[PDB]
């Protein structure tokens, strides 16, 4: 309204300035720009620039309208409406500005706009776009698609949410009227646009689903790369959630993606190749791809090698890999007979790119095809460890994958024959001077310890003393996967890690990383993760190094509990915490915990552990409750002192967890239980019981959950119970011997005193490999009872029959 | 019998993979 030619002449002015190619002009133009963005009047100028200024060059009314864009995203709350409409009339009047340049920060603005203050403050800009639709000019309707489909793009919950009243029930029927159109771009749009709101299942669309499926056809013959691109992309996703409504045509339609997987453009072929890994998630995936299979493979295995450009995240290579390896599952040892001669052609070829892929290839297929692979394994294992000393390192690398791939059946062979070579290679791997070698091979390695467990104990010095070697070797995105192989070896070989030499050897350096990392670096993430297995690991020996541990841990909970309750009360202004601080602080606590026992309690006694513990139990986010709850029970375990006065507290949250919708918080709430009671509770057991009893009874995890909840349920044992015995002992009869299972069957036993039942499983569940003494008259005191209390007992297994004569017949 | 942990979950999930 109101440009007087003081104030152009000085914004012109500034644009000038801030296209000096002169560093420090540059940076004084930067604090003025930063003083006079707060004003409106300037925003005003600055459209008025874009818009209106015909006179100026492109790049100076381009830079007003992306300076402009800037203060809309920053500031836009404060801005007040007449300004604001100002802009909105002006962009949506020149959305089609002749300049390519002026017509892109237009759309940039538009879709900004939208962004920032939402959808609705803009009550009018969809019906006038889809308008503009309908207008002449070129320019202006390439335009207007341009910027709705920004907003489909990132504004999707247009139908959803149902705010604007409907905002797709006008636009699909709409777009949809423009896939016949002339020009390329238009009908890429129209299609792109559709494409955001085919999983959502959305009404407008799946009510129009013919019409759009029969255009689409009509559009599979299209040569411009984006609409092939969007065509094929649009199949994908409708593979998904309308399966029903493509059958008929599904020949026609693998022949087509099977065609666009082998395009030459790179985006087609990739868009094409995710038909075969959605497909391959569907139950008719064998019937449909009858015809074709012997086709595809060699096609998914030939984009499986490195382009040309990568020879230097997801692509064709990636995707192919991930279809076949799904295919795999699907036709486990059909598949064999297919990918067999590609492999002969392929592990053996001089050309490195084809080998790499082969060895891709022979680790793809091998969780599906283990069981048909295992006779050619004596040969391909060992050439495999040959190809780790191959002198290219993606083969090197790939390598080591598909080792690991093949780990399990490593380890239940004769350790000298492949277990043995493959680890001393793995370990010189480690060390290699190239960085995805090394990463490689620590995860490769991770898995086989993994795998390996205590088999690894006659290697333990070697190993420790390649992985301590590569502290000093590895950068940081390879100190992650080195703590997590640290982590993992101390978890597989338990306690024989606790020796003096390998203590000193190996936490010097953890320390020396911990005294590195700030309390905000993620970082941490895997460094406590390990120390927490070290810990648990170390048992005793670790003393020496709980005290600053503990004490940094506790204040990460005690700060992400402050920053959480400060965000909850200021959104605005200071920052969600990171919650995996916490439960990373939580598990080294636990880890602490349970290794030095009883022996920690000198530090808990200088904490508010509990006090966090109670927030934590109380969190929105499952895992760290679950966190919370096995802290809950080490400490119980460790120093049960300092629980007792908030037992009352505690228990009705442990009682409000038995949900089995989240496994581990039930699974550790259920432990935590069992341990309180073993230390105490009358009044408290009505509120979990009946729960746990629901648990042992349910059809799903038949395995830690259930053993836990039988556990405590025997523990629980020690009171007037009134059936669930059959679960329990079910459950129960599969554990190894130890104290829990010692407690639960003590609990069982006085239980069955007080309500004797008619459903001997207790008996089959009795043949424990050597009770104490205690234990086992208790059990046949209780059988030779009953036996005092035959045609039943003629159907007992000769294990059991004859089990029970030896202890208690 | 006893409870359940994420770590070695955590750690698969960081492992290297080439797809």
């Amino acid at each position: 309204w109101k440009p007087d030619e003081q104030g152009l002449q000085q914004i012109l002015q500034l644009l000038k300035e801030s296209q000096s190619p002169d560093t420090t002009i540059q940076r004084t133009v930067q604090q003025k720009l930063e003083q006079l963005n707060q004003y409106p009047d300037f925003n005003n100028y600055l459209i008025f620039v874009l818009t209106k200024l015909k006179s100026e060059d492109e790049p100076t009314r381009s830079l007003s309208g992306l300076i402009l864009k800037n203060n809309v995203k920053a500031h836009f709350q404060n801005f007040p409406n007449g300004v604001t409409d100002f802009i909105k009339s002006e962009c949506l009047n020149n959305i089609g500005d002749s300049s390519p340049l002026i017509r892109a920060t237009v759309g940039i603005l538009i879709t900004t706009i939208a962004s920032k203050g939402e959808l609705q403050n803009w009550p009018d800009l969809l019906p006038k776009l889809c308008s503009l639709l309908d207008s002449e000019d070129y320019n202006t309707c390439e335009g207007a698609f341009g910027a709705l489909q920004k907003i489909c793009e990132d504004s999707a919950e247009i139908l959803d949410s149902d705010v604007l009243d409907r905002p797709l029930n006008i636009m699909i029927p709409k777009f949809l009227q423009f896939f016949k159109h002339s020009s390329p771009k238009i009908r890429s749009h129209a299609v792109a646009c559709v494409n955001q709101f085919i999983i959502s299942r959305t009404q407008a669309l799946m009510l129009h689903i013919d019409s759009f499926i029969e255009n689409l056809f009509a559009l599979a013959g299209d040569e411009e790369p984006e609409v092939r691109k969007n065509v094929c992309r649009a199949l994908v996703m409708l593979l998904e959630v309308r399966m029903d409504r493509l059958l008929p045509h599904m020949h026609n339609i693998v022949e087509y993606m099977l065609q666009r997987t082998q395009d030459q453009d790179e985006n087609v072929a990739l868009e094409a190749c995710e038909f075969w890994l959605t497909l391959a998630e569907q139950p008719i995936c064998k019937d449909v791809l009858v015809r074709h299979l012997p086709k595809l493979i060699p096609v998914l295995v030939n984009g499986m090698k490195y382009s040309d450009i990568d020879i230097i995240d997801w692509n064709l290579r990636k995707c192919s890999a991930a279809a076949l390896d799904v295919l795999a599952n699907v036709y486990r040892d059909e598949l064999l007979p297919h990918i067999l001669p590609l492999l002969k052609e392929l592990l053996f070829h001089h050309e490195w790119v084809v080998k790499e892929s082969g060895i891709l290839v022979l680790g793809a297929i091998a969780e599906g095809c283990m069981q048909g692979m295992i006779p050619y394994l004596p040969e391909l294992i060992p050439h495999l460890i040959q190809c780790l000393s191959d002198k290219k390192a993606l083969v090197r690398s790939i390598t080591c994958w598909t080792l690991s791939r093949y780990a399990h059946w490593v380890v239940s062979q004769p350790p000298d024959t492949y277990l043995k070579p493959l680890m001393t290679e793995l370990l010189k791997r480690i060390l290699d001077s190239n960085k995805r070698v090394q990463e490689a091979a620590c995860s490769a390695f991770a898995t086989l310890e993994e795998e390996a467990c205590t088999e690894l104990v006659p290697y333990l010095a070697y190993i420790l003393d390649t992985l301590v070697f590569a502290f000093s070797k590895y950068q940081h995105k390879n100190l992650l996967i080195l703590y997590d192989a640290i982590g993992t070896l101390a978890d597989s070989v338990g306690h024989h890690l606790n020796k003096p030499e390998y203590i000193q050897m190996l936490m010097p350096p953890l320390i020396q990383k911990w005294n590195m990392l700030k309390d905000e670096d993620k970082d941490l993430f895997p460094l406590l993760e390990c120390l927490s297995s070290v810990a648990t690991a170390l048992q005793s020996g670790f003393l020496p190094y709980c005290e600053p541990v503990y004490q940094r841990c506790v204040n990460l909970v005690q700060k992400t509990l402050a920053q959480a309750m400060l965000n909850n009360a200021q959104p605005d202004q200071y920052e969600a915490p990171d919650k995996d601080f916490m439960i990373v602080a939580l598990d080294l606590l636990s880890g602490l915990a349970e290794g030095l026992g009883g022996n920690i309690e000198q530090l808990v006694a200088r904490s508010n552990i509990l006090t966090l513990m109670y927030q934590c139990m109380q969190d929105k986010m499952p895992e760290v409750r679950q966190s919370s709850f096995a802290l809950l029970g080490d400490l119980t375990k460790a120093c049960f002192q300092h629980v007792k006065p908030c037992i009352a507290d505690f228990m009705p949250i442990l009682g409000t967890n038995l949900n089995p919708e989240f496994i581990s918080v039930c699974n550790n709430a259920t432990w935590a239980i069992g341990e309180i009671s073993i230390q105490m509770m009358q009044p408290y057991i009505p509120m979990v019981l009946h729960q746990l009893v629901e648990i042992i009874n349910r059809p799903n995890t038949p395995k830690t959950l259930l053993e836990n909840t039988a556990i405590t349920i025997g523990r629980l044992g020690y009171v007037c119970p009134q059936q669930f015995i059959r679960p329990w002992c079910t459950s129960l009869r599969n554990i190894r011997d130890n104290e829990e299972k010692d407690s639960a069957f003590r609990g069982i036993c006085t239980m069955i005193s007080v309500n004797p039942d008619f459903i001997f499983f207790c008996d089959a569940v009795a043949s424990w490999i050597n009770p104490k003494d205690d234990l086992r008259d208790m059990f046949c005191k209780i059988l030779h009872g009953f036996k005092n209390q035959r045609r039943f007992s003629d159907q007992f297994p000769l294990p059991l029959k004859e089990r029970l004569a030896a202890f208690y017949g | 019998p006893g409870k359940m942990d994420s770590r070695g979950e955590h750690r698969q999930d960081r492992r290297e993979r080439p797809y």
